[PDB]
């Protein structure tokens, strides 16, 4: 939701999360699947010249 | 944030094109195009029309079309016959997980 | 809202710009902040993970 | 194929509480959203507050917070109304509705698609 301000001292501004609204839903990050896979396979034909 | 904006009823002559709008606030349909309109027979339970601003549901004759400009939001039917004697309800997100709803706009064959 | 699973409520007590005077406060911190303060077998006397 | 059934027709006294129930079958209860609707007679459509029967998670609307719980069961694939403090404007008919998909990965809840719909319930107060 937001920066609850709680106060604390003679003039220190403490910012917290305060309420959610909407649902509860994770965190996620998303990476393409087959560029992914390419290049890693690029990495690979790229590593087999030193280990032979 | 009261209800969306909608007209009173509108009447129609069987065969002929008619459109119908609700306008609100650019905070509610201005920004998110999840809007979408139900129908109510009277008696029964309402039948969904459409998702989006524009994509087809299943089980709906392709006849009905829906647009969105700024505020403005749309309903066109073309070819109206007798059947569908029915009233009309806007359905729009409205931000913080909440739904408005519009007025209704009863509609007359002719 | 009973549902949410990654974040607790956490209240407490805190001092507000008059010294002698604290204020009862509450905030949503984030799971892995907080560890439990094991001076009893309750789980409800929780802190913050840098006081130590 | 699927079903929203709900109880019958109650009369009340106004300051009293209504339970109401919302029972559906043919597919896996656990999986969507389910919104609520309430119609006064003569007038519009109202919306109310959403409930997800996986975590048991609520959110209400406005003009409608405190006096409106909302639960859930998945043993018998119901979900609840306890609405207590009734006024005189409160007969009604009632309607439960199917919400989007849960989808664990995006906020699904305020989607306003609504597809398959109860038979209304009636409540009256005098
Ligand atoms: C990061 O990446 C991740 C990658 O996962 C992203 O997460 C993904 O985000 C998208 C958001 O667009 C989600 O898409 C949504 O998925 C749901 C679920 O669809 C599945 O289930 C359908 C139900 O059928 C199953 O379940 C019943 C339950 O009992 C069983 O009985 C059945 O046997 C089935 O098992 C099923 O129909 C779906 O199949 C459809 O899609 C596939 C795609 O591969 C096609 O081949 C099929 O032919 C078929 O068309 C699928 O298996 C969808 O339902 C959502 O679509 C609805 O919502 C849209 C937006 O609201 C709307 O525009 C659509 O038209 C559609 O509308 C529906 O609305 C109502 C919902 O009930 C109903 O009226 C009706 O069903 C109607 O169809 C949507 O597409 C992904 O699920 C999600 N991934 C995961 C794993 O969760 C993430 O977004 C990324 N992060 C970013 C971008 O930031
Ligand atoms: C994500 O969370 C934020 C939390 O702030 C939501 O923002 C809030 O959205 C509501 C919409 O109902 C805003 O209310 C409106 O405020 C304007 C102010 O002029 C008022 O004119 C309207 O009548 C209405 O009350 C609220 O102000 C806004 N919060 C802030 C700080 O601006 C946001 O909507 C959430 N996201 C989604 C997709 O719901
Ligand atoms: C300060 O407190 C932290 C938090 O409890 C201590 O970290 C734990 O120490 C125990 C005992 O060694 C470990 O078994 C745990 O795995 C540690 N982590 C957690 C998350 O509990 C730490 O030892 C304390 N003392 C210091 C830093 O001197
Ligand atoms: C915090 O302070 C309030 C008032 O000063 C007091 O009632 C309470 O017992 C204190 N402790 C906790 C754990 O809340």
């Amino acid at each position: 939701n937001t920066r609850k301000s709680v106060r604390i001292g003679p003039g220190q501004t403490f910012y917290a999360t305060g309420d959610i609204i909407g649902d509860i839903k994770q965190a996620h990050c998303n990476i393409s699947e087959e560029k992914w896979n390419d290049t890693l396979q690029k990495v690979g034909i790229e590593l087999q010249k030193h280990f032979p | 944030q009261s209800a969306l904006t909608q007209p009173a009823s509108v009447s129609g002559s069987p065969g002929q094109s008619i459109t119908i709008s609700c306008t609100g606030t650019s905070s509610d349909v201005g920004s998110y195009n999840l809007v979408s309109w139900y129908q109510q027979h009277p008696g029964k339970a309402p039948k969904l029309m459409i998702y989006e601003v524009s994509k087809r549901p299943s089980g709906v004759s392709n006849r009905f079309s829906g647009s969105k400009s700024g505020n403005t939001a749309s309903l066109t039917i073309s070819g109206l016959q007798a059947e569908d004697e029915a009233d009309y309800y806007c359905c729009s997100y409205a931000g913080s997980s909440t739904v408005i709803f519009g007025g209704g706009t009863k509609l007359t064959v002719l | 809202s009973g549902g949410v699973e990654e974040m607790k409520n956490c209240s407490f007590n805190t001092t507000t710009e008059i010294r002698d005077k604290e204020k009862k406060e509450y905030a949503l911190f984030y799971k892995p902040d907080i560890v439990p303060l094991s001076e009893t077998n309750n789980t409800s006397e929780y802190r913050l993970i840098n006081c130590n | 194929q699927v079903q929203l059934v709900q109880s019958g027709a109650e009369v009340k006294k106004p300051g009293a509480s209504v339970k109401v129930s919302c029972k559906a079958s043919g597919y896996t209860f656990t999986g969507y959203y389910m919104h609520w609707v309430r119609q006064a007679p003569g007038q519009g459509l109202e919306w109310m507050g959403w409930i997800n029967p996986n975590s048991g998670g609520t959110n209400y609307a406005q003009k409608f917070q405190g006096r409106v719980t909302m639960t859930r069961d998945t043993s018998i694939s119901t979900a609840y109304m306890e609405l207590s403090r009734l006024r005189s404007d409160d007969t009604a008919v009632y309607y439960c509705a199917r919400g989007g998909w849960i989808g664990l990965y995006y906020d699904s809840s305020g989607y306003p698609n609504f597809d398959y719909w109860g038979q209304g319930t009636l409540v009256t107060v005098s």
